[PDB]
């Protein structure tokens, strides 16, 4: 049976997949029992909400837990900007605290939709309104609340709802989110004058990644 | 829109990486006798620990490749042994040890002027899976020597590559935040705790 | 509401055990408990766990706190299997940011968890099955998981109101087996 | 399973076709969208008319555009020769400006039929006649218009048509084309006395090439 | 009448040609450290640019072969690595760089006394095709070194051959007329413009 | 007649835009325009193109010139995708022989083209679809193609006739999309 | 150029001798 050898003959390619000689024939591994919580794809973990560190200002060891929420006070006027952050999970910044950012730090390209949830943790007797705006890629930050109103936005009521959700239509391997004061922070007598907001971020079902990389 | 086959568990852990490096000098004190024992661990690759500690339980097989040469990179006429000691058996302690001639320890005799050797090791845990966390994972050992009674005439280096196949995982965990201090220990430096990422001057400025 | 861990119900002494009450303060950092060590010297379950060689069980956990409408804050309750740290009264957290183990708290929502927002609700219920790499284990040498109750938003009130808020934990074994 | 190795075993032949080991398994390329204007054969490009530089006399940089047309004046008599060129796309000369000549400069052998188009770009009030002749391989250039008439030819009228086409029956890996004055250049009062002709050349559907070569 | 299969796009671009030449001298200043980075481009073959610029868009795969020897032409006992760095990853900058041991960069360990190595690279553009003209094409990098810690005992030369397969093209263009001046630039010398071909004395003389 | 580029019709502000008139002289060398840059500060199309992040469109182009029966000359009108050079008023050619890019003009008929011979016709119509390697692009950072109007045969006339011939370009977007 | 962006018509002497323009509505105004 004639044969010929080709130019890739005695080479060791580390990404090559094949079959090898078993070192221990006649050995039977332990059978697999059922364990709950099996993961088969990383997108399942990408689609889970985790805390977003919008307030990544402080750096002391004892003040490290203050990065998980940002304040809303009664000493601020109406129409004044509260916070602003970008929509880039794979870049340095607030998104580094989420599991989506950590997971997409192991790849090279990604694209899809996101969602952000804001939860209010003030007292039951506090009321007010806020404006949450989204600016598409290429646009600048709005100069005031009136400009932010002319665009994608939502009006949030503390009295009516405790949580709100905002969807970012599409990002690539960008936009801006800004929170403004619509009204002032109304509070009766006997309740605290300051409250905090916690932000949670995740990915939608059309998010994908490609070209694994070591971080 | 990309494909969802790039994020499967058999793509995350899919390549052969360097996990070991055995030095057999002609002179000195590193391995004065022409042999060495290397315990099979997967954290020889520096990036593997944070990747595998994303889950609590794992189950897989392994494939090992051995590349040998002179410190310069030369190829010489030498013969080696590459014995595998299963978990629970005595390991060699000398060149004249009787452990080198035990038939229940598999061996692979090979030449340096040969393609790298390659073997497969199955799942060897007594339980249903390995676990990187135990509130309250021996795979074997590879012994490397030069065949013969007298010492070798060349200095040699052996490099070991491992690839994991048939991977399964359960119960994900938060990813590691801080620098490691020990092996098989979640200890961290309590006097220097760092944030997860980078900081900025004010919350209202990009 | 009720969350079932990993979508699985427990399968193949069964009463309510109410623990001592914790006091939530303005400077609290968080607490944790370990199972089954939390129930090993209390009643028939504790007598059974110290005299049998093998053990297997699930659990049902309720966390409660009563406060007025002029208090504020938020807690995160989560369950982490094999919680290695780097009795029935629990332990406090030294560095809650790293969860005392070198891992961020912001990703703790990857586990079976619930939120307690004082302005919205005051209860959280989690059902945990048996998780191990072995069908049975030892109740005196291995802790299967840990329970965490950490304040993400600090407790605040006006002077003259009650300065401590009680947190109550009551739990019941489910489908426990001994051998 | 016994085997034997043959005398061509560890050799690298650059024209050899086979299959190799993929360096990146588990990587999916970007899917192909539809783009207009796909080419599958070079004969499609060979069958497109391009300008033929019959008047490749001038060489200055500023006079380089005069090579694209040749003149027809009112100072020339009847029966006088205007221009002459060969029918060799792959050789040095006028055909080098066409895409057929450039493309057949990448091969070794070719054969088929050609076609030449002449377009008149004078004024609407100009009239005249011309004689376009073709001489087969091996024959000499005709000495006068009367000799050129006894052969393959055509009579072209400026008043009636603006363009004419001539077919060359067969060429190989040759013939001659000559243009004569049949009449004089007739023009009224108030119109220019000189005009230009533009020639375009292509290949027919039976043209083929073989044995690729580097140019 | 010949055949029409000689002018298909898979016959026009159908052969392996020399696109690279890496020199690893024993002494001097060309590559003082025993390594080099070569960026994958197809215009290393001098005739490829005018051929591919006949179209605006192209799409293909590539096959690479590595032939190594001594400047004289001798065959010596040496081991080499041939690492591939995908677009978007850091490249080595020293012999001790950690990039050589990154598992996501594929490597091919081989001997000089071996048949030439051969690998396949897929279509890697983020768009649907490459384009040689953009009014307003990274494929990767091959890193070549000698395996070992100390320097090699021989001088080496590595030659790289590329063959394009599964070729598709769109929107033809006029062929290049003038001499090139830069890479990725249609610039030409405006003071010396030459005709497309040859000239003659008069239009009435053959 | 009407020629359709590459045999494809445009598929998935739509009015006529008439540009300023060019004057054809005895010493003219040629002109070119770039798309969509020719329409980025004119009307609703220009307002739409500077405020959207993605763009996609085809075009329909008419070229006209009126002269008498005592004038002569010929023009070549062609469309070249990705015309890299080595507003609404266009640019003139410096070296028309090499098309200002190092490529011969004699092979420009390989593109969608038309001939304007003053003795035969005075109009040319070309329909161009959307050509790119991407479904959408940016209207302010990328020019998809260029339009060329070059005289191959020089303009001639007798003294006393009009010495300049007007050339008019009117174009209409087809199946334009914005996002 | 400004007049082009609006209601207009292009008239050719060679092709037509006459053209017609309609004024949509007037009252008891526009410009031509």
């Amino acid at each position: 049976f004639p044969t010929e050898l080709k130019p890739g003959t005695n080479q060791f390619l580390t990404t090559d997949d094949g079959v090898s000689a078993p070192i221990l024939p006649n050995f039977h591994p332990t059978p697999c029992i059922h364990i709950p919580g099996e993961v088969r794809n990383l997108l399942e973990l990408c689609q889970v909400e985790t805390i977003l560190e919008v307030n990544n200002v402080p750096t002391n060891a004892t003040s490290l837990m203050e990065r998980l929420r940002f304040p809303v006070s009664a000493q601020a006027g109406k129409g004044e900007l509260c916070a602003v952050f970008r929509a880039d999970p794979g870049r340095n910044g607030p998104w580094q605290s989420t599991l989506l950012g950590q997971l997409c730090g192991y790849y090279t390209q990604w694209s899809g939709s996101l969602e952000v949830t804001f939860m209010f943790t003030g007292s039951f007797m506090a009321t007010g309104k806020m404006l949450i705006a989204y600016t598409p890629p290429g646009g600048p930050l709005p100069k005031d609340r009136a400009t932010a109103m002319l665009g994608t936005h939502v009006i949030w009521d503390f009295g009516l709802q405790s949580s709100v959700t905002l969807v970012i239509p599409w990002i690539s391997n960008t936009g801006l989110v800004s929170i403004w004061y619509q009204t002032n922070y109304v509070v009766p007598i006997g309740a605290p004058n300051t409250a905090y907001i916690i932000a949670l971020a995740a990915a939608q079902k059309n998010f994908t990644m490609k070209l694994c990389k070591d971080a | 829109s990309h494909s969802t086959a790039e994020t499967t568990l058999d793509s995350f852990f899919s390549r052969a990486g360097l996990v070991g490096e055995i030095d057999l000098p002609l002179k000195g004190t590193t391995n004065p006798n022409g042999y060495a024992n290397w315990d099979i661990d997967i954290t020889g690759y520096a990036q593997m620990r944070r990747k595998v500690e994303l889950f609590t339980y794992m189950r897989f097989d392994a494939e090992f490749t051995f590349v040998a040469c002179t410190p310069t990179g030369e190829v010489v006429p030498q013969l080696l042994q590459y014995m595998f000691v299963p978990p629970g058996a005595p390991k060699p302690d000398s060149r004249e040890s009787l452990a080198w001639q035990t038939a229940t320890n598999p061996s692979v005799f090979v030449k340096l002027s040969d393609p790298p050797a390659q073997v497969s090791v199955p799942f060897m845990s007594p339980a249903s899976a390995y676990q990187w966390f135990y509130d309250g994972n021996m795979m074997g050992t590879f012994s490397v020597r030069t065949v013969g009674t007298s010492k070798s005439k060349y200095p040699l280096v052996v490099r070991i590559y491992m690839r994991m196949k048939h991977v399964r995982a359960w119960i994900p965990r938060p990813m590691r935040n801080q620098n490691y201090l020990f092996k098989a220990n979640p200890n961290y430096a309590g006097n220097s705790i760092k944030p997860t990422g980078t900081s900025r001057t004010a919350i209202t400025t990009l | 509401n009720i969350i079932v861990g990993y979508g699985e119900w427990p399968s193949y002494v069964n009463r309510f055990y109410t623990l001592d009450t914790k006091l939530w303060e303005k400077s609290s950092k968080g607490w944790y408990w370990k199972f089954p060590d939390v129930l090993t010297e209390t009643g028939v379950f504790g007598q059974n766990a110290q005299f049998h060689y093998l053990y297997r069980s699930g659990f049902c956990i309720h966390v409660q706190c009563n406060a007025s409408k002029f208090h504020q804050g938020a807690l995160l309750v989560a369950v982490l299997p094999e919680y290695v740290i780097g009795g029935a009264d629990g332990f406090e957290l030294q560095h809650p940011y790293v969860l005392d183990a070198g891992i961020p708290i912001s990703q703790l929502t990857v586990c079976p968890h619930q939120w307690i927002n004082l302005r919205t609700n005051n209860c959280a219920t989690i059902i945990v099955p048996y998780i191990n790499a072995l069908p049975f284990d030892s109740a005196l040498n291995h802790c299967n998981f840990g329970l965490l109750v950490v304040p993400i938003s600090p407790l605040d009130y006006d002077q003259g109101a009650t300065p401590v808020i009680p947190i109550t934990i009551t739990l019941a074994p489910m489908c426990s087996e001994f051998a």
